[PDB]
RNA sequence: GGUUGCGGCCAUAUCUACCAGAAAGCACCGUUUCCCGUCCGAUCAACUGUAGUUAAGCUGGUAAGAGCCUGACCGAGUAGUGUAGUGGGUGACCAUACGCGAAACUCAGGUGCUGCAAUCU
RNA sequence: GAGAACAGAAAUCUCCAGUAGAACAAAAGGGUAAAAGCCCCCUUGAUUUUGAUUUUCAGUGUGAAUACAAACCAUGAAAGU
């Protein structure tokens, strides 16, 4: 065991003697400060004394008329969020906390036997964390108890590996793909297949896609979208099962679909080429991005995290009746979509030419900046809850951070040894869970940009990261075989 | 954390050290649980796991977990098990206890080597038949055989399920209300 | 609410120890046996002693590791420990030194000769002749292998190397007598 | 077969030693009031406390020679006997040993206003947790007696030594302070002993790195009266104080490499006259 | 075979010298001795500092680089020598495969043997020992 | 070889806060002059490397498309790739496309003198061998050895053009592959040159290596003292080595040979005005404690290492060169007309 | 105040012989399908609290029971020991102080308290 | 000590005593208690690598032993050893 260097003679003679005293008796600020919404609202340039955080969120509760606290940030040089006395016109730059605080998970729950086969997705149901399911190599899929960490409701009827899994927005119904060319919907409750699996695709679904629920009828249940190698898609009715609209313009393997609040869908293929769709108009393309050099990989939006937790909370609070969802999910779309003050969604395209690009598919249709600098493909983006961070993996063992705003790069999360394959971020976006092909799995926080914690304990590769709507589970899957859970 | 077993109750107890004795910060009994709806078998392994739960997550909301505290984090309660003179038998109630409070949030370091299930011949622990016993699967198992076997044993044994309709199922189902309304 | 602490003359600190001296005069008057409010004096003295002790002890830089549990010697990540310096007192030794010397007379060739240590390799040795290693020494060791075999060509010959195994296991005794007698 | 070994190599010396264990040894006029006490006191001592089986006619300063024994068979560099006499009441004579060799001795007696540990305020506490300490008075730095009290009941108290502590073991403080200053030919001040359970408060006034300490006293109260001294010889003192010692220019720079510093000297250009080559000599000119 | 007497001065018949003629590892800060001191030589075209190590699992292999010489049987002069002669076990920078054991504590070095003769080839093959 | 557990065991496992300390210190740390480096401290470095970078290579666009189908018999490429979007863009970029290439072309013809060979059709005369060296294979083998075999490297320079003689080929190498040689710098000839001139140049080079002031001479001489400090200084640093070996690198010609002599106070290497006196290094002792190399002077080949670069140092022996007399004009923009004067009639 | 759980002091807490225990809880008890281990379901593991018993455990009360414990000028500031001086004694010793400083014995008393959580007519 | 076909003064079994006149590596303080004793299950270690003493003849920025320290290892549910 290499050991770091130990400290000099000097050194243990300057440490016996005391100093740094926090004493700050008086440190009168010697210019003012004055504060701006991080937006677009600047709000007054006042001369407080040594003021401390809750009386900064106090003078600003009273100029909101609150007196809703939001996180104070210095001028974005020292980019430094009393904290930021100590460097000394001054503007401190504050945003929306949408109060809540994840507990860093740091300690496993036990070894869950199961498939005999590598694990392949997981999926933490949007309203409870208590249930969770997990498709793996096996063709049978498997729901487990997240309370007792016990399997339960195997799902059976598939023949081949289960590629993807999805849970519906609503909760009610599971969406399972598997590498055969078809696709079952299963009761979470009790297992049971809702009606003929899905035919008609003639290659493995890729990825899988729910309608979010704000644009979804009133009181009619959510179509479900999906992809397949072939490269076609197809919209689903969970109601019918079957297939209304046929796309097929990608003429190579479709990498993923995501379903936008807007309506429209934005797809990544093999044909280096991204497309956008609209459902509306009889799923119809609309417009056609042509940037990356390889093939596009894992195409995300802002608003996956509100619509796939649409109408829900961290809180598991379930609505009464479904004009009461709908209006908790539009609103919960609208909170993190208005953040700029208009309603606007951000798109994240990744792909293997070490690139990522920044678009607005329905403001403009050329890319909004480029965000480059790995050395490898870049295999999973994940735009934060709120849209103020995007998070890329890649290949190269390095997990890099932008801003979500303008996709100015932030900084980069080193210390894994390995590809990692995909992360999930945390509820409250303060941590940030992360899988590689190493043996152990890391999770990182975003506030400091410093490794939180190390979570060993996998026997092999970790393929699947997922973390709970409420933040107290993180599941994982992996060529173990051994399903874990994670929690504070 | 102390948990002793008595007849017909069962004690827990989170205990620290002092030099005029033992304090104990959180405590639960067996016979707090009918308050959730648990009526029968309150010695069992269903009810061990069932306190154990109810402490770890009493401690848990207690403690301020859920719903000198400088230098974050929050430093979650960590607790050792002592079972005192209890014997040390693979898939002991004690075990099931000790399950039950790690399921609440109390991470007792202990390894899988003891709860049901676990076989000698393969290193495995079997889920199914650990869920069994947290259920009560094994209570509902012995019911189903007495239900074509000797009445008059099962007019002794399970007189109480039967003044107040059990079945099967619906002990498994009582068990996971009780654990709700403990949640 | 206040904690700062004001003194004539500061107060000297032992971190190593968690100890503070404080060298500011006493009344005796008021400490003394008779005084009833003889324990408030001392009580206020120790409460603004133990915070400067304190503050000093929360001033020092504190580890902050990004491990997990695994060996239950490592702290976790959640927890942060206060890096207390050496000790600053002297305080005597409960038994003398142990650096005892002796070259038992092997030592003093070893450095007359060009007789370098042995790599110390391992107790395993290849035995010819089978298909096992049967180490030297440790387990089955190959010089009990002839006690164990059949024929001895050229009295027991087997009592014959038990007794030279007896004599040079007493010389060794021997050797290490005669040297503890130096 | 080599159990005892593994007890031997314990009990053998080491460059670092391991923590004294403290024995307790109740003497033969030890009344029930000073058997309390002690136990009261090595409360405060654990893991590290012992207690002998029966009661023991010791002389120390008669005889040192039962407590050489004592230590040698225990393994105990740290002893309290406890003696009352009508002269000398609740006698607690402390004992110090360096290789089972009696180190120094010092006589305290404890005051009749002594309060237990019952008769205190009904709070907790927790064992094994490392004592904080606060010395008071300038004696302690100064005079010879409280110098050697204080070193003693750092040694006692501090528990093991570790390089890096928890702020949640900073549980409770250790108070010793000199009742007034004294001069020559006055007695010696009774030292208080005093122990404090700790409480946090926020302040406000630097943040949560300044919390607002409070105490609470838990005792056990103690008021020592010094009687008899006794005192190590200089080579005593010397070689107990003796690092175990287990390089100019060589500095070990972060990361571990080895750096080794040049220190060039001064040069002196005024030297060195420079070649007269027949160029810069003016003597040949062609203008 | 190995040590090849090499003779000195005007009337070559104190050779006093040898060579290795077979491929050795000389460390990090080898800094030849003055020639009048150097017995035994290692040509430096003949020290290797990568070393070609194959993955048992995954079937990869990758070029890595030599750190130390632990086991060369037959006499192991020839391990305090870091000759490597088929057969010897070698330390090798594991890093670049990203093994990590349990408990969070990366390995970035293992034992490897080598499986190839360098003697008749110009590079060094090694099989890692998982 | 007996099995074991070992071989199959651990050996150099590090932990994760080690390799963030090691991160963090590798962009913290400085390194300075005055200190040279004794241990590396043998670390991971592949896993603190590959700092941030906003490059990304260019994408193996092969893989997209194989080379048949770019083109060949197939050439599904039936469009060209990411082209101009519109006429004006391609009109924009082509016209000043155009005019950038004819003013490269003009830049480039501006040099060509080859179009005199192209057209009258004449060609140079082969180069002379003189002027090849000191590039043999021997003075480079010897230089490599030497360099192996010294624990130190003495740099020394010519006071008048030290920049041009400090031939960085081998610093680069000696940095990377030997970094605990040191690679001391030793102005020479500086009683050749004014105090001041001397006084700049140690200043300015002083800010990389030591860059000790040094004149060479068995009689009266400056910096034998300090030099002798150094490598006594030197010496007690690698007191445990039982001895130190230091090698003189340089140009040919530039007193390393006298340096040595002097520090010897007595004849002990061949030293003549003409190059390559010294054709085989020679071991030297003084102190009994650190021994002296001298190898013979190596130039690194390049081609604006140009002939009349070359000869104005002391690399070549103007008698073998073909025309000297050409050589005038060189001296006479190196060297201004009042010293000449004085030194000429 | 009884009681269960975790303990501190560790015989005023122990040992022998006798007697009671309202409610609750310990305790015995009833069962071997499951987890579990034994030659033995005796021990232990699990189920049952259902068919009972306060017989036993445990708590409490008694013996001028055996031991045990405490305060003490009772021994006692006594014996013993130590250091000093032409005090007497030729010296050793005798008388004094001058500092430590006992115990048997004897007088009188007693035969469990107490820290935290929970429960009971 | 009370009892059991051969079986008695010594064969093996059941019960009540045993402060331990059990075997404890130790003499021995007199210690060791739901053990340091007895019955049963799993287990290699002369594992490496960093630091201060020792040695040499490519003084080996390591080739080795010694001491310390850190990883690793055995066991248990665990504390821990
Ligand atoms: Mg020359």
């Amino acid at each position: 065991s290499t050991l770091i260097p130990p400290p000099s003679k000097k050194q243990k003679k300057e440490a016996q003697l005391p100093r740094e005293v926090a004493i700050i008796p008086k440190d009168l600020p010697n210019v003012s400060i004055k504060f701006q919404a991080l937006d677009t609202g600047d709000n007054a340039l006042r001369v407080p004394g040594a003021i401390s955080e809750k009386q900064l969120e106090e003078l600003l509760n009273q100029l909101n008329g609150t007196s809703v606290p939001y996180t104070f940030s210095c001028t974005i040089k020292a980019s430094d969020p009393y904290s930021s006395l100590i460097k000394p016109q001054i503007t401190l730059l504050y945003t929306p906390r949408a109060v809540f605080k994840v507990k860093p998970v740091t300690r496993s729950s036990s070894a869950i036997a199961g498939h005999g086969s590598t694990i392949l997705c997981s999926a933490f149901a949007p309203h409870t964390s208590s249930r969770m399911v997990t498709g793996a190599g096996d063709n049978t899929a498997r729901i487990w108890d997240c309370d007792t960490q016990t399997p339960m409701h195997t799902l059976k009827g598939h023949y081949n590996w289960v590629l993807c899994v999805s849970w519906s927005p609503d909760g009610e119904v599971i969406a399972t793909g598997s590498m055969d060319n078809t696709i079952r919907l299963w009761d979470p409750k009790s297992g049971q297949c809702l009606g003929d699996a899905l035919r008609g695709h003639s290659k493995w679904i890729t990825s899988l896609s729910w309608e979010p629920i704000h644009l979804v009828k009133p009181g009619s249940k959510p179509r479900l979208a999906s992809s397949s190698k072939d490269g076609t898609i197809k919209i689903w009715d969970t109601v019918s099962r079957v297939c209304q609209y046929t796309m097929s313009g990608h003429t190579n393997s479709v990498s993923c679909v995501k379903w936008g609040g807007q309506g429209l869908l934005y797809s990544g293929s093999h044909d280096r080429t991204v497309r956008v769709w609209d459902i509306n108009s009889q799923g119809r393309c609309i417009n056609i991005l042509k940037s990356h050099a390889h093939w596009v990989n894992h195409l995300s939006l802002s608003t996956d995290y509100a619509l796939r937790i649409g109408a829900f909370d961290h809180t598991g609070k379930k609505p009464s009746t479904p004009e009461e969802a709908q209006k908790k999910a539009l609103e919960n779309y609208e909170k993190i979509c208005k953040k700029n003050g208009n309603s606007e969604e951000m798109m994240v395209t990744a792909s293997d030419d070490y690139t990522m690009f920044l678009w607005n598919p329905l403001k403009s249709t050329k890319p909004i900046a480029r965000m480059t600098g790995h050395q490898k493909l870049v295999n999973h983006v994940a735009f934060s809850p709120d849209g103020r961070y995007i998070v890329s993996a890649s290949f190269d063992n390095s997990i890099k951070l932008w801003d979500g705003r303008d996709g100015k790069f932030i900084s980069t999360f080193r210390g894994h040894v390995a590809s990692v394959y995909q992360v999930a971020w945390s509820s409250d976006c303060r941590l940030l869970v992360s899988c590689s092909k190493d043996t152990t799995l890391k999770v990182w926080d975003v506030r400091t940009r410093k490794l939180s914690v190390d979570l060993p304990g996998h026997k092999d590769e970790v393929y699947t990261v997922d973390w709970s709507v409420d933040g107290k589970r993180v599941c994982s899957g992996g060529k173990d075989k051994m399903v874990r859970l994670w929690t504070h | 954390l102390v948990v002793r077993f008595t007849n017909k109750d069962i004690i827990c107890q989170i205990i620290s050290s002092t030099i005029t004795g033992d304090v104990v910060l959180a405590a639960a009994y067996s016979h707090e649980l009918p308050r959730y709806g648990i009526t029968h078998g309150l010695t069992n392994w269903a009810a061990a796991y069932a306190t154990g739960l109810l402490i770890a997550r009493r401690t848990l909301q207690k403690l301020g977990l859920d719903e000198e505290a400088v230098e974050d984090g929050p430093r979650p309660f960590k607790v050792f098990l002592d079972i005192g003179l209890q014997r040390t038998t693979t898939g002991a109630r004690v075990f099931g206890a000790l399950k039950g409070a790690s399921d609440g949030g109390l991470y007792v370091p202990h390894s899988e080597n003891r709860f049901p299930g676990w076989d000698f011949e393969t290193e495995e622990i079997d889920p199914e038949l650990l869920r069994s016993y947290i259920f009560g699967g094994h209570v509902s198992q012995y019911m189903e055989e007495l239900a074509d076997d000797d009445e008059e044993r099962f007019s002794e044994l399970f007189k109480g399920y039967l003044a107040d309709d059990i079945d099967a199922d619906s002990l498994e189902d009582i068990y996971t209300s009780a654990h709700e309304a403990i949640r | 609410l206040p904690v700062t602490v004001e003194k004539p003359i500061p107060v000297v600190y032992d971190l190593g120890n968690l100890a503070a001296f404080d060298s500011n005069v006493l009344d005796k008057n008021d400490l003394d046996s008779s005084n009833a409010r003889r324990e408030e004096k001392i009580k206020s003295l120790t409460r603004d002693n133990v915070q400067l002790l304190i503050n000093q002890l929360l001033s020092l830089p504190m580890k902050t590791t990004t491990e997990s549990v695994g060996g239950t010697g490592g702290q976790s990540s959640v927890m942060t420990l206060l890096q207390l310096p050496d000790p600053t007192t002297d305080l005597p030794r409960e038994k003398p030194l142990p650096k005892a010397k002796a070259m038992t007379k092997w030592e003093k060739f070893a450095a007359k000769k060009g007789i370098k240590p042995k790599e110390r390799a391992g107790k395993m040795i290849y035995d010819e002749a089978s298909g096992e290693w049967v180490p030297k020494w440790g387990y089955k060791g190959a010089n009990k292998k002839l006690d164990d075999q059949w024929l001895v060509e050229v009295i027991d010959p087997r009592t014959l190397n038990r007794a030279e195994r007896k004599r040079l296991v007493k010389k060794n005794e021997k050797q290490q007598r005669r040297n503890m007698k130096n | 077969n080599a159990r005892a070994k593994r007890a031997l190599v314990k009990r053998e010396a080491k460059l670092v030693e391991n923590v004294k264990q403290a024995l307790f040894i109740p003497g033969q006029s030890c009344n029930k009031n000073l058997h309390d006490i002690m136990v009261d006191l090595s409360a405060l001592k654990k893991p590290d406390m012992k207690r002998f089986n029966r009661k023991n006619d010791i002389h120390p300063f008669e005889d040192m020679s039962p407590l050489e024994f004592f230590s040698e068979k225990n393994d105990c560099s740290l002893m309290v006997l406890m003696t009352s006499s009508k002269k000398r009441k609740n006698n607690m004579t402390f004992i110090r040993t360096f290789g089972y060799k009696i180190y120094d001795m010092i006589e305290l007696m404890v005051a009749d206003n002594f309060k237990l540990l019952s008769d205190f305020k009904k709070l907790t506490f927790t064992v094994g947790l490392k004592p904080m300490f606060t010395f008071q008075g300038a004696a302690f730095d100064t005079h010879p007696v409280y110098k050697q009290i204080k070193s003693l009941f750092l040694d006692f108290f501090r528990g093991e030594s570790t390089d890096l502590q928890d702020v949640a073991g900073l549980q409770h403080v250790i108070s010793m302070t000199i009742q007034g200053d004294f001069q020559d030919g006055e007695p010696l001040p009774n030292v208080l002993f005093r122990v404090y359970k700790l409480k946090s408060y926020k302040s406000d006034q630097g943040g949560k790195r300044l919390p607002r300490i409070e105490l609470v006293e838990i005792g056990p109260r103690l008021d020592f009266k010094i009687g008899r001294i006794h005192t190590p010889s200089p080579d005593m003192v010397t070689e107990a104080h003796k690092k175990p010692k287990q390089k100019k220019n060589v500095e070990l720079d972060i990361m571990g490499d080895k750096l080794g510093r040049i220190h060039m000297g001064k040069q002196d250009l005024g030297k060195l006259q420079t070649r007269k080559m027949k160029g810069l000599k003016s003597k040949f000119d062609q203008g | 075979e190995m040590f090849k007497v090499i003779k000195t001065g005007k009337s070559r018949s104190k050779s006093w010298k040898r060579m290795i003629t077979k491929h050795t590892f000389v460390g990090e800060g080898f800094t030849r001795r003055p020639v009048k001191m150097e017995r035994i030589i290692r040509p430096s075209a003949l020290r290797q500092k990568k070393a070609n190590v194959t993955h048992p699992e995954l079937g990869v292999t990758v070029f890595l680089p030599i750190l130390a010489v632990k086991k060369n049987p037959q006499s192991p002069m020839y391990t305090q020598l870091g000759v490597l002669t088929k057969g010897t076990i070698i330390e090798v920078n594991v890093s670049e495969l990203g093994m990590v054991t349990a408990g969070g504590k990366v390995v970035w070095g293992k034992y490897a043997q080598v499986t190839n003769e360098p003697d008749r080839d110009g590079c060094v093959n090694a099989v890692l020992l998982v | 070889v007996q099995p074991d557990r070992r071989w199959f065991g651990n050996t150099r496992v590090i932990s994760q806060d080690a390799l963030q300390h090691f991160r963090s210190a590798l962009g913290e740390t400085q390194k300075d002059t005055y200190q040279v480096l004794l241990r590396r401290n043998k670390l991971p470095m592949s896993l603190l490397e590959e700092k941030d970078a906003d490059e990304s290579p260019k994408a193996r666009i092969l893989d997209t498309e194989s080379y048949a189908d770019a083109f060949g018999p197939k050439a599904q490429r039936k469009r060209p790739r990411l082209a101009a979007s519109n006429l004006e863009d391609l009109v924009k970029a082509t016209n000043e496309d155009i005019t950038k290439y004819e003013e490269k072309q003009v830049l480039d013809a501006t040099l060509g003198g080859n179009q005199e060979d192209k057209e009258n059709g004449w060609t140079s005369a082969a180069k002379e061998a003189i002027f090849s060296k000191g590039q043999s294979k021997r003075i480079w083998n010897e230089l490599y050895k030497v360099i192996d075999s010294s624990d130190v490297v003495i740099h020394v320079l010519d006071a008048r053009d030290p920049l041009g003689t400090r031939c960085k080929s081998v610093e680069e190498y000696m940095k990377k592959e030997t970094p605990h040689k040191h690679l001391i710098y030793v102005l020479n000839k500086c009683d050749l040159v004014p105090t001041w001139v001397a006084a700049a140049w140690v200043k300015h080079l002083s800010k990389e290596r030591p860059t000790l002031a040094f004149h060479a001479s068995i009689t009266n001489s400056f910096g034998k003292g300090s030099l002798i400090q150094l490598l006594r200084q030197f010496s007690q640093l690698h007191t445990d080595r039982k001895q130190i070996s230091v090698g003189f690198i340089g140009y040919p010609n530039t007193g390393k040979s006298s340096i040595i002599n002097t520090l010897r106070k007595k004849k002990v290497c061949q030293v003549a005005p003409i190059p390559g006196e010294t054709k085989v290094w020679q071991y030297i002792t003084l102190m009994k404690r650190i021994f002296l190399i001298d190898c013979p002077g190596i130039v690194p080949p390049s081609s604006k290492d140009s002939e009349e670069d070359i000869l104005f140092r002391g690399v070549v022996r103007v008698e073998h060169v073909t025309h000297p007399e050409q050589y005038i004009p060189g001296v006479l923009k190196r060297c201004q007309v009042k010293h000449l004067e004085r030194t000429y009639e």
